[PDB]
């Protein structure tokens, strides 16, 4: 508490548009989440709102575990996590309901 | 932002002819070159891949060469139906980028302009209305300029311009040209002439007409 | 075999939104991104956005972030591209087009959606007939018809109900104070004017008129 965490899932092939990113994305993405952090299901006025919140306290607790580790992630990975957790979040508030 | 420059801007090639043209990238971009063609009052079409890979359903007398920031697409045996627009662009990273595109044209004799002056009409002079016509009909190449001239002081204001693509059957090109006045300045003058200056010359047509005859 | 379905024009406002749409068939909707495409007249290609429609995630050229809003419609294998706040330079050709399985050269293109920014109202064309005064040609003579402050497009100009086909040229639409305007010539030998008669039938579709004009000398 107040957290959640739920169960893992499969990693989806995410293409980005352009060469540089596909690559770039493929090379890091074993480096980001394949699970998500969340808040109870009645704690929310919506989907979007569990999402939002979902995405950010995620990023902050892997970004977390990984710099005690050393090592950051760089402005693309921030980017491409978003999009990915984002992904993520909206499978899980799907389980729920 | 990856700038893509194409040259040159207009080529005039002979059919059977084999022509090239290039796409060069202000940074690496590997092989992420795209090519498309474009004819007149079309959408554009993918004729290359990734500066090399043919694709389906193209003609294989296309082909692309290159890597890096230097590319080349070069056609083996120009066919009427290859005379378009041929724009390059790129994905390797936002935002994709297209160069400014390279025309393709058919080469022909030098032609020079025939030129027709027509007045306003009657109905058209009734409603309060003045437009002079100048047609420029079948000329090669397309450069042209058209230059007004009222009581012998050249007139820029209230000219309007439009041009034809090169005809597909005898490949050569048209140009209108129409200068809209008001009736009651229409009134205040008296000759009209119309001038073209294309390379075919150096002494310009000059069409003209006096009110007063 | 894939399609990309495009409106063929549009007539919007200036300030009014517009809202394109690209209908895909023919192969698995999210599984490719769609482009969208301008161009202006005359002019080359301009790349406005993307986006992919497993996830609407976009992108954008800088300049259009904020004009430019993509969505799709899932259930209908739908891209919608929206311009808001139009003005005389949203007047272009906007193309859609599909790119390849995790590959970003455009594979597949639609017929575009022509718009047209104008504050002008339906309004049927003047014909104006040109015969020349005074000085003729050798064995030939040149007619015309000026077509002025019609909208929207098109015309469509024939002469003598089609059986005129062989020397003519009908320059592209102008715009001008608001409205469009065009003129044709048409180049014949002089046994048949003004010997015969020689008209220019004048079509608008959009304002359900349809004028003859002879040409009269002088
Ligand atoms: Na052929």
């Amino acid at each position: 508490g107040g957290y959640m965490l739920g169960s893992a899932m499969s990693r989806p092939i995410i293409h980005f548009g352009s060469d540089y990113e596909d690559r770039y994305y493929r090379e890091n993405m074993h480096r980001y989440p394949n699970q998500v952090y969340y808040r109870p299901m009645d704690e929310y006025s919506n989907q979007n709102n569990f999402v939002h919140d979902c995405v950010n306290i995620t990023i902050k607790q892997h970004t977390v575990t990984t710099t005690t580790k050393g090592e950051n992630f760089t402005e693309t990975d921030v980017k491409m996590m978003e999009r990915v957790v984002e992904q993520m979040c909206i499978t899980q508030y799907e389980r729920e309901s | 932002d990856i700038v893509l420059t194409q040259s040159p801007a207009i080529l005039s090639v002979s059919p059977g002819e084999r022509v090239s043209f290039s796409c060069r990238a202000s940074q690496n971009i590997g092989t992420s070159i795209h090519w498309y063609q474009q004819r007149t009052n079309e959408s554009p079409r993918l004729i290359i891949k990734y500066a090399s890979e043919s694709i389906s359903g193209i003609p294989s007398r296309f082909s692309g060469s290159g890597s890096g920031t230097d590319f080349t697409l070069s056609i083996n045996s120009v066919e009427s139906e290859d005379i378009a627009d041929y724009y390059c662009q790129q994905s390797n990273t936002w935002p994709y980028t297209f160069g400014g595109g390279t025309k393709l044209e058919l080469k022909r004799a030098d032609a020079a302009p025939t030129v027709s002056i027509f007045p306003p009409s009657s109905e058209q002079l009734t409603s309060g209305g003045a437009s002079v016509v100048c047609f420029l009909n079948n000329f090669y190449p397309k450069d042209i300029n058209v230059k007004w001239k009222i009581d012998g002081s050249e007139r820029q204001n209230g000219v309007l311009n439009s041009e034809t693509d090169q005809d597909s059957k005898d490949s050569t090109y048209s140009m209108s040209s129409t200068l809209t006045l008001t009736k009651d300045e229409y009134e205040r003058h008296n000759t009209y002439t119309c001038e073209a200056t294309h390379k075919t010359s150096t002494s310009p047509i000059v069409k003209s007409f006096n009110r007063n005859e | 075999q894939v399609q990309l379905q495009q409106s063929g024009t549009e007539l919007v406002m200036p300030g009014a939104s517009v809202k394109m749409s690209c209908k895909a068939s023919g192969y698995t909707f999210t599984d490719y991104w769609m482009h969208w495409v301008k161009q202006r007249p005359g002019q080359g290609l301009e790349w406005i956005g993307s986006i992919d429609p497993s996830d609407s995630y976009t992108s954008h050229n800088e300049k259009f972030k904020g004009k430019a809003t993509l969505t799709v419609d899932e259930s209908s294998s739908t891209a919608y591209m929206q311009l808001s706040s139009l003005t005389s330079e949203d007047s272009a050709v906007y193309f859609c087009s599909r790119s390849g399985y995790g590959y970003y050269a455009m594979e597949y293109w639609g017929q575009g959606t022509s718009v047209t920014v104008s504050s002008a109202k339906t309004t049927p064309p003047s014909v104006y007939p040109l015969a020349p005064g005074g000085g003729a040609t050798n064995s030939m003579v040149t007619l015309g018809c000026l077509v002025k402050g019609y909208f929207p497009e098109p015309v469509t100009v024939t002469w003598n109900s089609g059986s005129l086909s062989g020397g003519v040229h009908t320059f592209p639409a102008v715009l001008q104070s608001d409205l469009y305007t065009l003129s044709s010539s048409v180049t014949v030998p002089s046994s048949t004017w003004p010997s015969e008669t020689v008209t220019c039938n004048v079509a608008h579709p959009a304002s359900s008129t349809k004028v003859d004009k002879k040409i009269v000398p002088r």
